């Protein structure tokens, strides 16, 4: 089978910044390639056809070229909106996909708008208890969380989850939620959410107490 | 108005058989093959095979050879993917899309999600977060302890789109939880409702909540 | 959406799923524009009758020429317009050397009617004609483009085919349409027609002893259907050829097919010979059919005969074609075998071979449509027969007739 090695699998470019994604086909594709953006979660779309032929409706910012075993694709003037996972394809010999490349886009750091919610009544009935907290549209992506109990510190029943990066402003945003039984989380008092980014030394805490 | 529009989720244990259909519409049939595409979770597409629209004669990739059908119905102007004997590395979004040879995979479907699990299906729990402030609130929604994935979520039943962020899945014990987040501005909330509309399909369920102080 | 980037009519599934349907479109729309290009190309052959009937005063001599100029810029562009459809493409090509067409065929509409025109001005407009006789070069090449090896033959059959019916329908139509300038204008709607049909509905995708033996069978089917209309005038002034003259061509265009399928019935060598013998034999018969001096002419026999020279020269021309295509198939096998290579390989380059020679083969084979009405030119104007012309086709077909022997048999 023809296979594709795609490069690089995965970057981050400034806005305004040029894009290039090389294929390199395990023998001659005769120009027989094709460029996808998949955006997550919706249809992958069409960008290029026949090495450098653009789809109808596709922005000039995009192009290709290449020839035997070596093809290249290009995003010239980036805008958010680029952010997604882009594929080369050999529709020479049967098809074959490149691996992908993720285009993360860069913008000015952020600190996260933190916030903390306690139980629901409504799930203490179960015997449950989930401390929820948002991390919203901070930049970058990396960032820890810490659960603070009444002074000290919680590393079991963390559950974390991101968003993928916003096609508008370039953040993102995070949910930690710790779950507790409802007999622990009587016990004791105060919940703190501590939040450690980039944009300070000093992590952003936000907290309740029961009463 | 070209389009080509998939069947829905399915969940399935691990042996039996799934049938996947593919709707294309806006242009003849019969004049373009029609490929179709695996994803499984965090992967590269991958590409299984194409059928010809004119022949009915089908073309498998390597790896798709065994339990895989791609069949056809050329007067509902439809295409299908039958599989057989699922194992769980069928897990996957399984796309068609239109075209072998010019422009190829020109359109796609929006995708067909299956899931292989002997998991049971079990409906989520809705929790309202309220607030235990400057001039914009943050409001969340709790949705736990479901399966299979989809879930679907809006706020005030779509109305309230901007400020939103709802978080992907996590699968913790055969069991997802998810959640969203809504700030407003600090002048709307309590003074208008704001409210959590989550769906379940695998367990026909629609459960509101209104975010209360 | 013009242009076709992924073409492979060699792989029965892309012929199955698209290439079919997109090659037989192209098919359909390279027909009527080929046809067209013939009608165009053999005008005068209906026009240079009418010219002193308008009031023009022209010799002989320089009617036939008029009927015999097309074939030499005609023969000259076909090897230059086979090279165009790669440069180009098969639809932009199509377009424009159908378009053009236009050009002459409006102009002698005008220089027809003002009876002051100049012969310098006729010889450009037949000059003019002539490219539309190069049209048969890129048609050829375009369509063996677009189907696999071995379903070429019938395509390129019924492209040239149905193309060369095009002297045939304009015989038959510039008389009727005179009811002059009508007899080249009444293409005009049908160029554009077809010219916009070609733009919108086509596709641009991404041995000198044979030519003698083609030389003297199409050439002849032109040279015949160029100046027996202008030849049967001035041996029966009498008796109005046009509705009669469409009927030579006609029949020699139907001889085409019947030439090639008798050929591989009992041999291409062996029917281009015997055809031979029949072309001189009947070369000869029109002697006797002829007003000499004292003694009375028929028309019934010199119409006949001639209408058996158009049936002896298609046939030649379907026969000589398939001669061709049997000794690049017989070629091709050779040194595939010697490298060692497979079957397909050789049924490949030998459709690849004949089509690439095609260009080369037919503007030698177009230089007889010049010889044979300038030769009853010569002669009618040095004396008052057609037999000194007549005799060197006598001896031309003869010194043909050796030359199948000398070479194959
Ligand atoms: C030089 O060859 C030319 O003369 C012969 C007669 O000799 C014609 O019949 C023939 O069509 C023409 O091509």
């Amino acid at each position: 089978d023809i296979l594709m090695t795609q490069s690089p699998s995965s970057l981050s470019v400034s806005v305004g910044s040029s894009v290039t994604i090389t294929c390199q086909a395990s023998q001659n594709i005769t120009n027989y390639i094709v460029w996808y953006q998949q955006k997550p979660g919706q249809a992958p779309k069409l960008l290029i056809y026949y090495t450098s032929t653009l789809e109808s409706g596709i922005p000039s910012r995009f192009s290709g070229s290449g020839s035997g075993r070596d093809y290249s694709f290009t995003i010239s003037n980036l805008q958010p909106e680029d952010v997604a996972t882009y594929y080369c394809l050999q529709y020479n010999s049967l098809l074959t996909f490149g691996g992908g490349t993720k285009l993360e886009i860069k913008r000015a750091d952020a600190a996260p708008t933190v916030s903390i919610f306690p139980p629901s009544s409504e799930q203490l009935t179960s015997g449950g208890a989930s401390v929820v907290c948002f991390l919203n549209n901070f930049y970058p992506k990396n960032i820890n969380v810490k659960w603070k109990i009444d002074g000290s510190e919680r590393q079991n029943g963390v559950l974390n989850s991101w968003t993928d990066q916003d096609s508008k402003d370039s953040t993102y945003s995070m949910s930690s939620t710790l779950t507790l039984t409802k007999d622990e989380y009587e016990r004791h008092n105060s919940y703190t959410c501590e939040a450690t980014h980039k944009t300070s030394t000093s992590p952003i805490v936000k907290s309740f107490n029961r009463n | 108005q070209i389009q080509l529009v998939q069947s829905g989720p399915g969940l399935k244990k691990p042996g039996q058989t799934v049938k996947i259909s593919c709707k294309a519409s806006g242009y003849s049939f019969t004049d373009y093959g029609m490929n179709w595409v695996k994803q499984a979770p965090g992967k590269g597409l991958e590409w299984m095979g194409w059928i010809n629209t004119s022949n009915g004669y089908t073309t498998y990739g390597a790896a798709f050879k065994g339990r895989f059908s791609f069949s056809v119905d050329n007067s509902a102007s439809t295409a299908y993917l039958q599989l057989s004997n699922l194992k769980t590395a069928d897990t996957a979004v399984y796309f068609c899309a239109r075209s072998w040879y010019n422009r190829a995979m020109d359109y796609w479907g929006q995708g067909t999600s299956v899931t292989v699990s002997s998991a049971k299906t079990t409906a989520p729990s809705v929790y309202p977060l309220a607030p235990v402030t400057g001039s914009s609130v943050t409001l969340g929604c709790l949705v736990k302890g479901y399966f299979p994935e989809p879930v679907t979520l809006t706020w005030n039943s779509g109305s309230l789109s901007s400020g939103v962020h709802t978080f992907p899945a996590v699968l913790q014990s055969d069991l997802y939880t998810l959640s969203s987040s809504v700030t407003v501005t600090s002048s709307t909330w309590p003074s208008q409702s704001i409210t959590c509309n989550v769906a379940h399909p695998a367990s026909s369920t629609k459960v509101d909540k209104k975010i209360e102080p | 959406g013009a242009v076709i980037t992924d073409w492979r009519p060699e792989d029965p599934a892309f012929w199955q799923q698209r290439g079919q349907r997109i090659a037989s479109r192209n098919l359909w729309i390279s027909v009527p524009c080929l046809l067209l290009a013939f009608c165009v190309w053999m005008l005068f052959s209906a026009v240079a009758v009418n010219l002193p009937k308008v009031g023009f005063n022209f010799t002989t001599d320089q009617l036939f020429m008029l009927t015999a100029l097309p074939s030499v810029s005609g023969a000259l562009l076909r090897v230059p317009y086979s090279f165009m459809v790669p440069i180009f493409g098969g639809r932009r090509w199509t377009a424009f050397s159908t378009g053009i067409l236009i050009i002459p065929c409006v102009w002698l509409g005008f220089a027809v009617q003002d009876t002051s025109t100049p012969y310098s001005v006729f010889i450009i407009i037949s000059l003019l004609c002539g490219f539309a006789g190069a049209n048969f070069a890129s048609s050829m090449a375009n369509i063996s483009f677009f189907f696999p090896k071995q379903k070429q033959g019938g395509a390129l059959g019924l492209n040239g085919g149905l193309g060369n019916m095009g002297v045939s329908v304009m015989q038959l139509v510039a008389p009727l349409v005179v009811s002059l300038a009508n007899a080249s204008w009444i293409w005009v709607p049908f160029l554009a027609i077809f010219t916009i049909a070609a733009w919108f509905g086509m596709n641009d995708l991404a041995l000198w002893i044979m030519s003698l033996l083609y030389l003297a069978t199409f050439g002849s089917f032109i040279g015949f259907s160029a100046g027996f209309a202008m030849l049967s005038k001035t041996q029966f002034p009498d008796v109005q050829i046009l509705q009669y003259a469409f009927f030579g061509p006609f029949i020699g265009a139907l001889a085409r097919s019947a030439g090639g399928a008798l050929s591989d019935r009992l041999g291409g060598t062996r029917v281009t010979l015997v055809n031979f013998i029949l072309m001189a034999i009947f070369s000869g018969l029109l002697f006797l059919t002829l007003p000499t001096d004292g003694q009375g002419g028929s028309f019934m026999a010199f119409f006949a005969v001639f209408l058996a020279l158009f049936l002896t020269a298609g046939l030649g021309s379907g026969s000589t074609f398939q001669m061709i295509s049997v000794i690049f198939r017989k070629l091709t096998m050779d040194r595939v075998k010697a490298e060692g290579g497979s079957d397909e390989r050789a049924m490949r380059e030998a459709a690849t071979d004949t089509a690439a020679a095609l260009g080369f083969i037919s503007a030698i084979g177009a230089i007889g449509g010049f010889f044979i009405p300038k030769a009853f030119g010569s002669s009618l104007a040095l004396t008052g027969s057609p037999v000194g012309a007549m005799k060197v086709f006598l001896i031309f077909y003869i010194a043909c007739v050796v030359i199948t022997w000398a070479v194959y048999g």
